[PDB]
């Protein structure tokens, strides 16, 4: 999971 | 003829319309922006989903801010007379009101303005859908246990996250929002009205996803998409 | 028992819930804000509309910024266990993200935060509807010829106008948005799902209204409401 | 174009179709049949109801058995190419499978056969509705406290009562069934599918009516209409 | 609480109800009736279909006329207070108004009478569904190219064929009607109202089947099921 | 009320 | 195909 | 007509  | 109702958009034109997918994964080193791993899965999922909906899909990858503007301007100049609608999907980094080209920011308002009721006449009165997978800020959701028409009318902005919040993307499965959107369109596009499909997308993202991070600050976080509708009629992808 | 679906909010609790209507017509001279003629018609229309929907309506008039905050804080502290939902209608002057008390600004985020999933536990998982009749900027629409859940989930913001735009109010009939909202709820609350009712409200405002002003700058202008949904289920005001 | 569904009859032909109403009130003395007081109210109610549905209504009064057969034969010979459907309402005395002309019996099968898929080609694949207000026997309901298609396809027989039972008519308000049918069509024709409208008609007749008679044998009796559907698609009187 | 509607049967009782399936394949030699090859496929298809609908299925095979009557009488004497409905499926030879036991005829009226509103009080106001796969005569369809409630209320008779006609059964796949009914229930029971499901069953049987026989008299024949509804409310197998 |  |  |  990563943020944009 | 019998009684006629005008509560739904006419989606029986010769063509459903264009579905422009702008997929920005790799950014110029000078920007300092990280690569968006998993976005190709989203782009592919969207291409297949809209293909089944009979849209003329055009996938674009790693566009600069100048290319994005030029593309949208060119598309807005096309003759959409025989098309029922227009769809634009933006997959990239972002801030509130901004989507990032590979070399810099692009005002979301600049892009959408090309399709205004008074600027793209062949789309007047037709649904213009903008699906946006990008951050809208830096906030994290911790969750909780258990004559004339307006030029801004007929637009629908399906945002992946709430205003001011980060948007989550899984490096292997793609973004939470796009994964859910495609799944719901696949199951309900031939049965439910669009807002009802998007509501199920909200439920799926809100209930089935939770972040996992080695950094406590970004761990166990939640997300709720944000449907922004200026539509004036019900939207069904099927007809007859 | 038979197959059960969980696609709609449970609206069969002993009570439908509270409907708080904050009606700000008269502002302190020091603010330099004009009186909002016609807003009393809106307040009355809303009171009758929600009464027919079986909501416990509480009308509040001319509240200061301190009173608005105190009211919302107190309401969020009540036990909503036996209530199906919560509705708050704000009628006042405003800017993007701001609603005006009689003596000054109130951050909309401050008000809504009191009802977050983690702050108002008796409303967790229940629809929290915020109906806002206020300007969101100074732009004019010229129109064109012919485990856990997110703390931000289950909120619906029914804005009277598009982001960055003024919102129109008729001094005799009330605001275009509230007039239309009440009319559509009256005709369809016992038949259609809420988003579909709001879509008809968008159509009514967009097609049936156009401004008339002696000032050319404000003449022949249009308006399109903006539905912002973070709801996770279909919302019907009726049950069984 | 987009995905197309074929689950509903096409009701958007240039014309909705004919609505033939055969109203037999006065019978020849030789038959020994009583006059059907209240049937004119039914005929008028039906004329207005179907007029609002955009049907070409043709009211016929007191027809002999020969005239009924001749009329139906002539009607079946017309070119229904530009019509969406066909409706025939029969108001008279009857027995199971029989409708009475003013001078004698007419086999219901004889009438309906003129419109068979292979005999009236311009109606093939179109809904053929037969609404029948007549007795189907002499039983009384006492009630209880609290490539190719079949030639018989696309017919709907909306009977006023259950098989083998008498059918009730009020001398002032008209038949229970027709009163209810017209009321439900008036309220729901622009909203619900036909079978759902007929189901509400069943509920109305079953719950809101009870006979009052000076003869104990015919007093406090009930009635339930009987929907007999050979339709192959959903039928909505409205389109678009 | 909010506005409540009473347009659909309450199907959320602790139990959905019983589903009695009478499967008569082998008949006594003295009757001269042929074995009904393929009926076991129907019985199995029905058992699985209703199991998924959460009905308490009871399969009965090769019952005499006395056993059928005794069974239905016993079932009607049970306490159905906690059950939402009742379903009875009859698979056998038949004539208009008659179903055959292995040793002789059984009046359909005799069977259904046990469940009348005044005779089976625990089923009063609840849907009583009778699904009948049997001939209703000897006609062949050649087709064509391209306070109180009535004691008879709340019954639905889903006949496999039109009145006076033979009913078709495939020795390997089962009856055309049951095959279609199970397929439609499997696909739409969690989405559509029962009458709409039955309408799709009518379409499937009418369009997808045509007989193949070495005897020209029985070759290339068609069939249209016959829905006979005395129901007073919409029937959905799902709830909530 | 009368029967038909 | 057989009849019932 | 007035603005808010």
């Amino acid at each position: 999971d990563e943020v944009d | 003829s019998g009684i006629s109702l005008d509560n739904s958009y006419k989606m029986d034109y010769p063509e459903m319309g264009l579905c422009i997918i702008i997929n920005n994964k790799n950014f110029h080193k000078s920007t300092g922006m990280t690569s968006r791993s998993g976005t190709d899965v989203d782009a592919a999922n969207l291409r297949e989903t809209f293909r089944n909906l009979k849209y003329e899909v055009r996938n674009k990858n790693d566009l600069t801010r100048e290319e994005i503007v030029e593309l949208m301007r060119d598309v807005s100049k096309e003759d959409h007379s025989k098309r029922s609608s227009f769809v634009c999907v933006l997959l990239s980094h972002g801030e509130e009101g901004i989507i990032f080209g590979t070399n810099g920011p692009v005002d979301l308002k600049k892009i959408t303005n090309f399709f205004r009721g008074d600027r793209c006449r062949s789309l007047t009165g037709k649904p213009k859908l903008f699906i946006i997978q990008a951050c809208r800020g830096t906030a994290l959701d911790c969750g909780i246990e258990t004559h004339k028409i307006p030029v801004e009318a007929d637009f629908l902005y399906a945002y992946s996250t709430a205003p001011g919040y980060y948007s989550w993307r899984n490096s292997k499965d793609g973004s939470w929002f796009i994964q859910s959107l495609c799944a719901m369109l696949k199951q309900y596009a031939d049965k439910l009205e669009f807002m009802h499909i998007l509501t199920r997308v909200n439920r799926k993202v809100a209930t089935e996803f939770e972040s996992f991070s080695f950094d406590a600050t970004f761990h166990a976080k939640k997300q709720i998409p944000c449907i922004v509708s200026m539509l004036t009629k019900e939207l069904y992808f099927y007809h007859h």
